[PDB]
This record gives structure tokens, C-alpha cells and sequence, in this order.
RNA sequence: GAGGAGACAAGUCGUAACAUGGUAAGUGUACUGGAAAGUGCACUUGGACGAACC
RNA sequence: AAACUCAGUUGACACAAAAUAGACUACGAAAGUGGCUUUAACAUAUCUGAACACACAAUAGCUAAGACCCAAACUGGGAUUAGAUACCCCACUAUGCUUAGCCCUAAACCUCAACAGUUAAUCAACAAAACUGCUCGCCAGAACACUACGAGCCACAGCUUAAAACUCAAA
């Protein structure tokens, strides 16, 4: 890394800086004073202060990226979000007044809830042994499972936006091959339950 | 009085009562924690059988039997079987140092039954019946 | 004695180099190689102060007497 | 008190046959040995049983799954706390010993 | 007649010993086996058990 | 995997072995001796001394008669392997125990002889510091060789004693 170890990662959060001094604790005051003497890495070209920045969606776009085609990855992500929103609006209009209360229409909420539903609780590690999964690994496994399922060859000629929107809605409703894969992981963990003692941590 | 770990003296004016029953009256839970298998049998104050369980009966096969999980499953099964017989408080009398020695009690508790005493009864020959020759691996 | 209670290696080195050694030897010390061993306590501040004072006084007396004798003779 | 070593070893002038046969000399070293190096299993079993009885559907297992996650977090936190708290240690004890070495020889 | 030993000397089958030699090694004794050898009972350290608590 | 339909509680129940004490260091010449009670009993001297005799000698083993819980060579099966006449699993026999005789071997080693004495001026290395007096036993390169022949022995695929030829410069 061209950055010397002294450089510190940038904190991009307007609220953190607009916070009044009075609300700050002594530890927080000391941290703010110290940061005035430290070097700060240049803000990456990916994340900004836009209120429409969703780190989960940014990470999903990065994962979907192929060969540094960030433009195409972003295009696919926005197309998927638009397709999800349009399907939700169509269902909302086609639905009765009662079901319109239930029918969600926010693509960001749909995406977050779908990935959360696809997050696996217990993993398997060679030691195979059932084991707890850290939160970062859970999120990455959810995202990778979603992307791999969308990239599966079983879908013929269907475009990635449509495929991913359909899979995302299925996951949001707790259905689809992604949830099936999570259930399969859980079932294998249950089957190897007896081997849980092999784990030394 | 501060707790006394010793069991109540037989045939004595002991105050302790579990559901109004004396210690000699509380039923017994014989647990045999063999090296590869664990067995649990619940009997009455008059040694009348009440329930039975084991790793094999719960369904674990071969090496899987000699595991804490199988022991806990057997304990749960035995506790469930005894609950229908009305056993609440039990005196655990465990013999053997198998992996299920403690998981048997844990499953016997998760099945609902309460334990009032633990009594190790592993057969320790002062000396006799020469055991099998040592294994060279 | 060094700080692990073995004899100070300087004792052996001085014996090798033929440098006379005066030395305060305690009961647990090895006095064989010390040219002039002074058997006495060596762990108490009072004893150490007495030794330092005595040696300083002897050295100062010797030097002042040397200068006095040199002046006395050279005056002749 | 330490067990008596008088007359235990095989030595000249010892009429009795040896009582101890130390493969290594019974002389204190100047060092001590280094500190020699499955939790949440019950929670895993509980959650797996709930999955078994609910067809591995989170709808009812929510509670057991939350308990499993909390137990895993607690295990990780305890690991961190033990690791930080571990740093008398063998290093300090050996440093202390070296200042007072065993002397099996004569000065 | 045949056996034994030693030597010369290459192959052959194995790897028994030398490291915890991959089943620690060996003594006596008995059975067994292509072959070093395997095992049984007792004995030795001519092995270790890391040398505070853990 | 093979294997048994037998497994658990409780009661009755040995001719097998003898937790803890034992972190004790004792008894015996050695081998050996660590459940309890009793009987008998633990040589002598104020030295050493036996293939030159007598008496013992772990474990294993032989003959005969009993016992047989458990263990267990061998044997069979299961598994393993390239093969596995083994290591791992199961069953079982001789055998381990008792009686009466044999056999007389152990790394029978504490590899350090008995008795007396010393710590003084040291000591190849390692090991369990170095020695003095006295007596007996034993050794004189390696291998051949715990072998051959002879001899003795309740021993008969044995034990004790025990060479030589050939070979080497090493061991
Ligand atoms: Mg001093
Ligand atoms: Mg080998
Ligand atoms: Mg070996
Ligand atoms: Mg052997
Ligand atoms: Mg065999
Ligand atoms: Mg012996
Ligand atoms: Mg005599
Ligand atoms: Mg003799
Ligand atoms: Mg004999
Ligand atoms: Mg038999
Ligand atoms: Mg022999
Ligand atoms: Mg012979
Ligand atoms: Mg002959």
C-alpha cells in the first residue's frame, strides 16, 4: 500500500462532524483532537456523502462486478432496483385495498430484507463440523449465494436485472433457490450436529 | 441452616422433603455411561422400573452413540418417558466415565425432571478380575 | 561476589594478570585468590561505609605523604 | 513437606535397592515450562431441535436462533477478554529465576 | 552324504533395528510364521512422559 | 466390521485378585513380599571363603489331579494392507490359581562383590564424587560362540561348563 501505516481511513459522515461539542464525551473530544494531527487517506472514489448511498447495495454491486466493469455493474444494480419497484407498483395497483397495506414498494427495504432472509445462521467448516458464522461472513454468504443463483445457467436468455429482481422478491417472501440453499446448509449442519465436539473453539 | 452436601441420614428425622417425599422415597435414575454407549433407567423407591433409554434406542449408530449429543437425547427421552409415570424429583446414580456421563443428566433435566442428588457408583474393584491387556497403537 | 553469588570474574582475571587484589570476603565468598582478604561483613551499609571510608583515608594519606616527602627531599 | 529423597536413589553406601529411578537428574532447572495451550454446543443443539420440529423454518425458531447468535457473540467476547487478560507468567517467572540460578557446583 | 561358520558379492522378497524408526527397545521362556520376526507371562531402561499451578 | 440377543435395577453368590494407606522405604541372602486373624519364625560372629558340595532361585515350561471369574500365547473369524502368517475388534484353548513332583533360566541390573576405613590431598568422558586396606570370584582384540565335542543333570527342540579351525584390522 502506497499509504504509510500512519495514514488513517477517512470518516465520511456529516452528522459526526455537525454533532455539538457539548454532547461529546471526554473520549470523543480526545479522539476529535487527535484526528487533527493524523494523516487521512484520500476518500475512495466509491463512497460519498450522498444520502442515497447504501453500503449494502454498493458491496453487492462490487461483488457483481466482472473485470472492473463498475459502470456495467452499477447499471445492472439500478436496473434491478427499478424492476423490483415496478413489479411492486404493479402488484400494489392490481391488489385490493386491504392487500395494498401489506404490499411493500421500497426497493431498498425489499433488498435488505431479502438478503437478511438469505443470511445463514450456522456454517460448516473442516476440522466437517457445524460452527457459528460471524456477521460479516453471514452477509457475504448471502450476497454470494444470491449472485451465484442469478448467474446460474438454468436461466436461459433472461437478463440479469429481471433474474435478480425475481429472486430478490422470492427471497423477500421467503421462497426460492437461495432460501432452499440456506435450508440445505442448515440441514447439513443439523446432520453433522454430532460432530460439533470436534470443534476446539 | 447453611446447605449440607451430604445426603440425609437413612432412618433419621430429616426435614428435607421434595413434594412431601423423603429422600429414601425419591425415585432413582441409574445412568451407565459406557465408553461408547450410554443407558438411562429410571426406577422407583422400590426399584420398580419406570422408563429406559439409550443411545441405540434414540437411534445413534456405532461411534455416534458415544457422544454427548446422543447422551443428552437419551436423557431427554428417559425424562419424557418418566414424566408420564409422574416422576418429578430424582436421585441420579451414575456409573462409568463415558462421554455421556454429564450430558445424560443435562438431557434428563431438559426433559423436565429435577435432580436432587448425584451419586457416582462407577465399579472400582479394590482388586480382582484382571482387565484386558493394554492396547498398542 | 557478582549478582548471581558466583565469584566476581575480575578476581580470576586479576590473578591471571598478576594484579594484587585486596578484598572484603564474606562467609560465603571464596578467599583463595584474593591477595589480601579482609574477612568481614559486606552486605550492611554500615560495614560498606566503614570500608569505603578506611580505603579512601588510606589512599589520601598515602598520596599526601608522597607529595610531602617529594617536596621535603626536593627542597634539599 | 517434600517427599524425602534420603536413601531413595541408587548410590554407594545405600544398602537398600533403589526406590526411585529418575531418568533425569533431580536438580532444579533455571526455568519453568511454558503455559500449555467446544462452547455453545448446547445452544446449537437447542436451535437444531427447534429446526427439526419446525422443518428448519425460522418462523418459530427465531428465539433459539437469537440465543445461538448471542451465545456465539459471548464466546467470541470471552475469547478476546481471555486473550487480553493473559497479557505469574512463565517469562516473568524465568526472569526471576535467572537472578537466583540453581548452583549444583562449587564457587 | 549333508549342515554350520566366515569371506566375497551382486540380485530377491520384505522393512525387523537405528528418531517415540513409524506397534519403544531388549532379557528369559513358550506357541506360531516366506524372511527379517508376531504375540503371550514376568523383568531392565541400555525410552519418553515436556518436568510450579495450569 | 464381525460377534451376542441380550441389556439395566435389586437380591443371593469364588478354590480368582488383593483400591485408598504408599508423598510410607520396611522385611528377606537373592528371587521376591503391600486384604485380615492366629501359630511357628526372621543363622552367627564383633572377618572373607564353594561347578569343590548343600539349600534356594521371578516369569515361562513339563507330568499328574483339581479349580476356572477374568485375562490369555496358539487357533478361527472381522477389519487393515500391494501382501499383514502383526499392530485394531470378537470367541476360545494351553497357561496364569491349588496340591505333589520336576525344570534351574532372566536386562536374575542398583549392569557398581564381601568386610573395614577416609574425605585428605580429586577426577579420561558419561554415569550413581574420589579413594585406602584385605579376601574371594572373573577378564586378556572382534566374530566364530548363550556354538561344536566332552562331561553332569527327573532335564530329551533343554540347562551349566565351553573350545578350536577359517576370517578381519579392527571391534
Ligand atoms: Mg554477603
Ligand atoms: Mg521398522
Ligand atoms: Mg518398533
Ligand atoms: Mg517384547
Ligand atoms: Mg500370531
Ligand atoms: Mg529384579
Ligand atoms: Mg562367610
Ligand atoms: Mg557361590
Ligand atoms: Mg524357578
Ligand atoms: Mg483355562
Ligand atoms: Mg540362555
Ligand atoms: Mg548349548
Ligand atoms: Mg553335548
Amino acid at each position: 500500500s502506497r499509504y504509510s501505516p500512519e495514514f488513517k481511513d477517512p470518516l465520511i459522515d456529516k452528522e459526526y462532524y455537525r454533532k455539538p461539542v457539548e454532547e461529546l464525551t471526554e473520549e470523543e473530544k480526545y479522539v476529535r483532537e487527535l484526528k487533527k494531527t493524523q494523516l487521512i487517506k484520500a476518500a475512495p472514489a466509491g463512497k460519498t456523502s450522498s444520502v442515497f448511498e447504501d453500503p449494502v447495495i454498493s458491496k453487492f454491486t462490487n461483488m457483481m462486478m466482472i473485470g472492473g466493469n463498475k459502470v456495467l455493474a452499477r447499471s445492472l444494480m439500478i436496473q434491478t432496483l427499478e424492476a423490483v419497484k415496478r413489479k411492486q407498483f404493479e402488484k400494489y395497483h392490481a391488489a385490493s385495498a386491504e392487500e395494498q397495506a401489506t404490499i411493500e414498494r421500497n426497493p431498498y427495504t425489499i433488498f435488505h430484507q431479502a438478503l437478511k432472509n438469505c443470511e445463514p445462521m450456522i456454517g460448516l467448516v473442516p476440522i466437517q463440523v457445524p460452527v457459528p458464522l460471524p456477521d460479516r461472513r453471514r452477509r457475504f454468504l448471502a450476497m454470494k449465494w444470491m449472485i451465484t443463483e442469478c448467474r446460474d445457467k438454468k436461466h436461459q436468455r433472461t437478463l440479469m436485472p429481471e433474474k435478480l429482481s425475481h429472486k430478490l422478491l422470492e427471497a423477500f417472501h421467503n421462497q426460492g433457490p437461495v432460501i432452499k440453499r440456506k435450508h440445505d446448509l442448515h440441514k447439513m449442519a443439523e446432520a453433522n450436529r454430532a460432530l460439533a465436539h470436534y470443534r476446539w473453539w | 441452616t447453611k446447605f449440607s452436601i451430604y445426603p440425609p441420614i437413612p432412618g433419621e428425622e430429616s426435614s428435607l422433603r421434595w413434594a412431601g417425599k423423603k429422600f429414601e422415597e425419591i425415585p432413582i435414575a441409574h445412568i451407565k455411561a459406557s465408553h461408547n454407549n450410554t443407558q438411562i433407567q429410571v426406577v422407583s423407591a422400590s426399584n420398580e422400573p419406570l422408563a429406559f433409554a439409550s443411545c441405540g434406542t434414540e437411534g445413534f449408530r456405532n461411534a455416534k452413540k458415544g457422544t454427548g449429543i446422543a447422551a443428552q437425547t437419551a436423557g431427554i427421552a428417559a425424562a419424557a418417558r418418566a414424566k408420564q409415570k409422574g416422576v418429578i424429583h430424582i436421585r441420579v446414580v451414575v456409573k462409568g466415565l463415558g462421554p455421556g456421563r454429564l450430558s445424560a443428566m443435562h438431557g434428563l433435566i431438559m426433559g423436565g425432571l429435577e435432580v436432587i442428588s448425584i451419586t457416582d457408583n462407577t465399579p472400582i474393584p479394590h482388586n480382582g478380575c484382571r482387565p484386558r491387556k493394554a492396547r498398542k497403537l | 561476589l557478582n549478582n548471581i553469588f558466583e565469584p566476581h570474574v575480575a578476581v580470576r582475571d586479576a590473578a591471571k594478570m598478576n594484579i594484587p587484589t585486596v578484598g572484603i570476603v564474606d562467609t560465603n565468598c571464596n578467599p583463595c585468590l584474593i591477595t589480601y582478604p579482609v574477612p568481614g561483613n559486606d552486605d550492611s551499609p554500615l560495614a560498606v561505609h566503614l570500608y569505603c571510608r578506611l580505603f579512601q583515608t588510606a589512599i589520601t594519606r598515602a598520596k599526601e605523604k608522597r607529595q610531602q616527602v617529594e617536596a621535603l627531599y626536593r627542597l634539599q | 513437606a517434600t517427599p524425602s529423597l534420603r536413601g531413595r536413589l541408587a548410590r554407594f553406601g545405600n544398602p537398600r535397592k533403589p526406590v526411585l529411578k529418575p531418568n533425569k537428574p533431580l536438580i532444579l532447572a533455571n526455568r519453568v515450562g511454558e503455559r500449555r495451550r467446544a462452547t455453545c454446543i448446547t445452544e446449537m443443539s437447542v436451535m437444531m431441535a427447534c429446526w427439526k420440529q419446525n422443518e428448519f423454518r425460522d418462523d418459530a425458531c427465531r428465539k433459539e436462533i437469537q440465543g445461538f447468535l448471542d451465545c456465539a457473540a459471548r464466546a467470541q467476547e470471552a475469547r478476546k477478554m481471555r486473550s487480553i487478560q493473559e497479557t505469574l507468567l512463565p517469562n516473568k517467572l524465568n526472569k526471576l529465576l535467572q537472578r537466583f540460578p540453581n548452583k549444583p557446583y562449587l564457587s
